[PDB]
RNA sequence: UUAAUUGCGAUAACGAACGAGACCUUAACCUACUAAAUAGUGGUGCUAGCAUUUGCUGGUUAUCCACUUCUUAGAGGGACUAUCGGUUUCAAGCCGAUGGAAGUUUGAGGCAAUAACAGGUCUGUGAUGCCCUUAGACGUUCUGGGCCGCACGCGCGCUACACUGACGGAGCCAGCGAGUCUAACCUUGGCCGAGAGGUCUUGGUAAUCUUGUGAAACUCCGUCGUGCUGGGGAUAGAGCAUUGUAAUUAUUGCUCUUCAACGAGGAAUUCCUAGUAAGCGCAAGUCAUCAGCUUGCGUUGAUUACGUCCCUGCCCUUUGUACACAC
């Protein structure tokens, strides 16, 4: 039969699902001249799942650095502490 | 001032609630919790397993106080929904009479609850009392 | 101001919002005056929302539409491509979460800064066609300012869209980094580029 | 679309032919004297006969 | 908010009843990509395993991986309530069982071709490649065969 | 006796009838405060009138409101213009004239749905399609 | 005494003049009453095609029977009851009293 | 007993089948229509037409 | 990119084959009183401000 | 000029009629009349909780008192383009603005002319002419299959191709409308069962009870993570109930398991200008059971024009014609 697609390849992304310290301090010092953060900001500047990435917001949160303006369900934003 | 379930807000009591109950833990769970959907077309179980029973508990008492008589076939409308019959269109569909049943019948137990004639159950007074000390509890919690 | 008090208590930044100013939420729709005299008279400010959300029926005549509070028409843009029909509510929750992300971002008026956005992605000229028969060709015209308008929000709105599909990038935060794309001229948003791309075409078969 | 049919017309022309000094350029009252002096099976057909005497009426009184 | 780096107790891929399994994933999804295993029945044994599911796999010990086989392959000894199961009441015995990786197509493939034998509409059925379940095949569907 | 009115705020299907009077300050819905509507921008939504009007106007007087009918901003839009009608009432009956119109002037330029309400009501459906205009889909071959 | 009377018409007018004539012989008689409980009108839709053989185009047409229903709860003795049952009997309107 | 919906259909039903019989077998006698009046314990059937005693 | 800001002062007509399209009269408000007649795409009226790539141009017609 | 052979008028025409319009229904407005536990409101008393301070939130048909704004229905009113400003032989009328519930014939329908098709239907009709058949009948009845059979092509529709999301929790609001009598409809409650479902009861011939149909979508929270992956759910297997004399090519439903194409669709093509499209689910019709069908109902609710005849076709007039079962 006939098709009419292309169905090509793409980078099939290896996003992190655990970490280790480099990526941890990678993150702790990266975080900040982030005047925009989000879920999406830390997936591309850092290779991490979603999971990682919103735990990781929770726990920035929570020590202070990252200071949020909404806490919104499916979107979590945040500015730092300067 | 006084205080009541409509002045407070929804979730965040009925979070309370149920965690208060399961603190107490007197609520004497049937068992089979972890094994079932709620419905016929929720299409997975819930999540927060060892919970939900305690946060259905307290949301069905919010419901009947609010009201004043229901039945399993009303808790069951209220608490089902959409159901994928696959490529077919959805469907609105009943919960399980049988877990509104049995968490009613907890409710008789602990006596928060009154088998309420015209039909039903209702709010007995000391369920009255306690919940609205709860959501003095609550507007205070927030602060 | 004076915080005032009631039978049921209020918060204090809607009473001071009440007492004070009318705002967004947050943001004030003043001091967000256009720089394009050709676009004045077809958009809408210095009429102030909290919300971006109301049923005006404004697609009864012409013009009422310019009329329109202009970041409504922007929710109802957005409110498109089949499944999205409808849920103005998640549509505007977009734009609270876009203004926000904005406004944290490049700290003067969002507002302002989208504003200027559409004036820098109006398109000016377009073509149009003439039939012949046997053959079609192309003519270069001139545009309206509605159209202008029309064709900007569009051009944003389905640019951020098709970058949010099948993507982690949010529609929200694709939005923002589109809107101030196309304030400050990037050559990176769909909207301006496409703009001067039909720009130049037009430029060429005039 | 607002144009009217020549029944009203004509009968509008026929009530200003014999009744111009008992009535005048108030459409309320053109159609309260209307419903009485002129059997009409229609209230909205009243009130389009009102408006076009009173069209009529201001057109004497200008010409 | 809980943050822990995830060392060589972790492990990319492991083997579970003749199949490589992921981890980075959710154990229970894991063990959906298992064949003759779903969510509900993933879901339920992981809860009688008594472990977290938020967790991910590569982080497990080899005695919950093998008490959870355990209860997979003795289940009715773990207290399952005999409804869950994908095979209700065997032809042979009565008894309910629970095909796995396996033995899912096998018994499948035993029952499929004892209908052939016996000449039964169902087994012609699927012999031939046409529709078993009654459908409409005139239209519809020609692009199985 | 009571200063007391009782009037309502209509929608496409949605009517919240609401009863005024002198009180303290209070504002209910169904027993429930303002503040627990629960589409969570409506909420602002619905503060707009008595916000442009400044609280003033809500120091000794009591509102309680209920509401049935179609969807949750159809009840919203209804309650709205049911308080902003039944508060010019209270005006028009024990306040004074000016208070009233200049009130309703404040609420008219900010929109005319505050007292208004949108007569935009649903068409039927007719056969030959699947709602009152669009046709099912035509077919020659 | 504590009867209902109740008309379950169609023939409006015919419906209403009986209702009129009920109610000024009831207060004439100087007997309670409450007032005319006009319920709501009941349409009876029936929705089919024009059509009688298959082929055509698609066109539907829409039939309707037009229900108003009206009741009373009165009080008075058996022979004003009676004389107000043998009275009052006009053709196409439907009627029926009961007690208690 | 039963409902007044199927009540007054049934009576509908009832006049245009009697109407059917008689426009059928009063159709030489100058027929052209009926009218039941309901009563208590009583129905009466004029029928409007021209040749009166014939159909007596 | 220097270009001329001029407004409509008068609509002559529609064309295009189609309607899509209209000409219209604009006066350039930079040297005030140089008129010219030309063409517009989108809905538009009277007294409309526009900006304009050139200044040099009247397309009569088009199908 | 009009939506209009609708009007102004022009005029070997005058006066009329049909169609349109008019008319009918429904949708919207009425704090004005008639009113009412088969609809509500408030207050009184009985009574629960918190506050207690006065109150707030509630339950209470025989606790009653009063009212009818919401609710119904009845009679009625109301908008006729009112006014104003331009435009127009300055006439019909057109545009804008104000006010107004409503200012595209207010909206949508119904009704819907003369002539005509060698349109469809003799399978709706005990309406049917003519022919055929009429007893091993083409009549009727009984059984079992059949109308679904699949190598393939076309038309309606439902599902999706995922974050403007899926899943799990919470909040969770409608309307149209149907219902048992000599039958067994709608069924509430409460008991059992994971569920389908079963159970013994209850109310209802109906604004009364089913039902406030506590519908869905939605919204708030979390799990997920861009992965033909928790998308999607055909395909199949096993088990469990129900409908029906009978379920076998599984009726339908519930559970577990198997989880395929599909990554937005090519030449082409459909519908559509306002609460309209589209999304959303809901009742009724068929009906013992079976909705992806239809008719209707409501819920959330956009963008894009206010034009043109370029394509496809329509109306009037003029013209040409070797056309008349008529390009």
């Amino acid at each position: 039969k006939k098709k009419w697609s292309k169905k090509s390849m793409k980078d099939r992304a290896q996003h992190a699902v655990i970490l280790d310290q480099e990526k941890y301090d990678r993150i702790l010092k990266e975080v900040p001249t982030y005047r925009y953060v989000s879920v999406s900001v830390l997936v591309d500047r850092l290779k991490i799942g979603g999971s990682l990435a919103r735990i990781a917001l929770r726990h920035l949160e929570k020590e202070g650095i990252i200071k949020p303006i909404s806490k919104h369900s499916k979107q979590a934003i945040y500015t730092r502490a300067t | 001032p006084g205080v009541s379930v409509r002045d407070v807000a929804a979730q965040d009591f009925i979070n309370a609630y149920a965690s208060f109950l399961q603190r107490q833990g007197k609520l004497e769970v049937p068992g089979y919790v972890d094994i079932v959907k709620t419905s016929s077309g929720n299409e997975m179980p819930p999540q927060d397993a060892e919970g939900w029973f305690y946060k259905r508990a307290a949301s069905v008492a919010r419901h009947i106080y609010m009201r004043k008589q229901v039945g399993v076939g009303k808790l069951n409308k209220l608490y089902g929904g959409a159901k994928s019959r696959g490529v077919r269109p959805y469907k609105h569909i009943d919960a399980s009479g049988s877990i509104n049943r049995k968490v009613l019948q907890a409710l008789e137990k602990i006596g928060i609850v009154e088998i309420s004639p015209k039909g039903g159950r209702r709010i007995s007074e000391n369920g009255q009392r306690d919940l609205d000390r709860i959501a003095a509890q609550t507007l205070e919690e927030d602060e | 101001f004076t915080p005032v008090v009631l039978a049921t208590p209020i918060p204090e930044e809607v009473q001071q919002a009440q007492t004070e100013i009318k705002l967004f939420n947050k943001w004030s729709f003043e001091e967000v005056e256009v720089k394009d005299a050709s676009l004045v008279d077809y958009v809408q400010v210095r009429q102030p929302i909290f919300v971006a959300h109301t049923a005006g029926r404004y697609a009864n005549k012409r013009f009422r539409k310019a009329q329109c509070p202009i970041i409504e028409r922007l929710t109802n843009s957005l409110m498109m491509n089949g499944r999205n029909n409808g849920k103005k509510l998640k549509a505007v929750r977009i734009i609270k979460h876009t203004l926000d992300i904005i406004n944290v971002l490049t700290d003067q008026n969002p507002i302002q800064v989208v504003v200027d956005a559409i004036t820098n992605t109006g398109p000016r000229e377009d073509t149009t066609r003439v039939g012949g028969g046997g053959a079609a060709r192309r003519q270069a015209v001139d545009v309206s300012p509605l159209r202008r308008v029309n064709q900007a929000i569009a051009l944003l709105t389905i640019g951020a869209r098709e970058a949010a599909f099948r993507n982690i990038k949010t529609i929200a935060e694709t939005l923002a980094e589109e809107l101030i794309n196309a304030a400050k001229g990037s050559s990176t948003s769909y909207a301006i580029k496409k703009k001067d791309e039909l720009e130049r075409v037009a430029k060429s078969n005039r | 679309g607002r144009v009217r049919t020549k029944t009203v017309k004509r009968a509008s022309k026929a009530l200003i032919e014999r009744y111009y000094p008992k009535l005048t350029l108030d459409f309320q009252t053109n159609k309260r004297l209307c419903d009485e002096i002129a059997t009409i099976q229609s209230k909205r057909l009243r009130n389009k006969i009102a408006g076009y005497t009173t069209h009529l009426m201001k057109r004497i009184q200008k010409g | 908010s809980l943050v822990v780096q995830e060392q060589g107790s972790f492990q990319h891929i492991l083997r579970l009843l003749n199949t490589n399994v992921d981890g980075n994933i959710k154990i229970v999804y894991a063990l959906t990509t298992i064949k003759g295993v779903g969510r509900r029945y993933s879901n339920l044994v992981c809860k009688k395993a008594d472990v977290d599911l938020h967790k991910r796999a590569g982080e497990l010990t080899q005695e919950e991986l093998e008490r959870i086989v355990q209860i997979m392959q003795n289940p009715t000894h773990y207290k399952i309530p005999a409804w869950f199961l994908n095979r209700q009441n065997d032809i042979t015995d009565g008894k309910d069982y629970h095909t796995l990786a396996n033995n899912v197509e096998s018994k499948l493939r035993d029952d499929l071709e004892r209908l052939k034998k016996i000449r039964a509409h169902r087994g012609i059925r699927h012999f031939w490649g046409l529709r078993v379940r009654g459908q409409h095949t005139k239209t519809t569907g020609r692009r199985r065969a | 006796a009571v200063p007391s009115v009782q009037t309502f705020g209509k929608k496409k299907s949605a009517t919240a009838v609401a009863h005024v009077k002198a009180g303290k300050g209070l504002i209910k819905v169904n027993g429930s405060p303002i503040t627990l509507v629960e589409p969570e921008i409506l909420r602002f939504k619905v503060y707009e009138p008595l916000l442009l009007v400044g609280l003033d106007k809500f120091s000794n007087i009591d509102i309680r409101v209920r509401v049935t009918g179609g969807g949750h901003v159809s009840q919203v839009y209804a309650i709205r213009q049911a308080i902003a009608k039944g508060l010019v009432a209270y005006h028009q009956k024990y306040v004074d004239e000016q208070s009233k119109n200049e009130l309703k002037k404040a609420f008219t330029s900010y929109d005319r749905t505050l007292l208004i309400a949108d007569s935009r009501r649903p068409e039927p459906k007719k056969f030959g399609g699947k709602g009152a205009r669009s046709r099912f889909q035509k077919s020659y071959r | 005494i504590k009867i209902r009377i109740t008309l379950t018409s169609t023939k409006v007018k015919q419906l209403e003049n009986v209702s009129s004539n009920i109610v000024k012989n009831a207060e004439q008689h100087n007997l309670v009453k409450k007032g005319p409980v006009r319920l709501p009108t009941k349409v009876l839709k029936i929705s089919t095609r024009k059509t009688p053989n298959g082929e055509g185009s698609k066109t539907w047409e829409t039939y309707e029977m037009r229900i108003h229903k009206r009741y009373i709860d009165l009080e008075a003795p058996v022979q004003i009851v009676k004389r107000i049952t043998q009275i009052t009997i006009e053709p196409g309107v439907d009627v029926e009293v009961v007690v208690a | 007993l039963i409902s007044k919906k199927r009540k007054l259909v049934a009576d509908g039903v009832f006049y245009a089948e009697l109407n059917e019989f008689f426009t059928r077998e009063l159709a030489e006698e100058g027929y052209s229509g009926v009218e039941v009046r309901v009563t208590p314990t009583k129905t009466e059937v004029i029928i409007r037409a021209t040749r009166t005693q014939d159909v007596l | 990119t220097p270009v001329t800001l001029a407004k409509v002062i008068k609509v002559l007509g529609r064309t295009g084959s189609r309607g899509g399209v209209t000409q219209v009269r604009v006066e350039f408000l930079e040297d005030t009183s140089r008129t010219i007649v030309r063409n517009v795409k989108g809905p538009v009226r009277e007294n409309d401000i526009l900006v304009l790539m050139e200044s040099e141009r009247e397309a009569r017609r088009l199908r």
